């Protein structure tokens, strides 16, 4: 029976480190290049946009 | 364990004296001694070779998708 509690001992005070995160850019080399596409293509995006529409205003007219 | 008084009283009695010796509980025998190892041989197979006084470690990994 000397077993059962040796075993018992090591195995239930024992815990074993969770599989390691290695990789946290994910996040960050999107959000950052969420910028990439806001910013740097937002703007440009919506500055061609404008005189789009500010033709056809008058284009209406 | 227990039945037949008539009988039983002696056949009881042998099985007794068995538990009431040492040098194996009287006696042992070659026969099961060869037995046991085999059959304990053939155990270890049915639950692999490992030894579960000790337990199972893992390790641990990532990749990139994109």
């Amino acid at each position: 029976a000397g077993l059962v509690d040796d075993f018992e001992k090591k195995f239930n005070a024992l815990k074993v480190p969770i599989p390691e995160d290695k990789y946290t850019a994910q996040v960050d080399a999107e959000e950052k290049e969420d910028v990439k596409s806001c910013a740097e293509f937002l703007t440009q995006s919506k500055t061609r946009i404008q005189e789009y529409e500010k033709e056809l205003e008058k284009m209406r007219n | 364990l227990d039945p037949v008084q008539k009988l039983f009283v002696d056949k009881i009695r042998e099985y007794r004296t068995k538990r009431q010796t040492s040098g194996g509980p009287v006696d042992a025998g070659p026969e099961y001694q060869q037995d046991l190892d085999r059959e304990l041989f053939k155990l270890k197979q049915m639950y692999g070779k490992a030894d579960m006084n000790t337990f199972p470690n893992f390790t641990f990994e990532d990749p990139k998708f994109e």
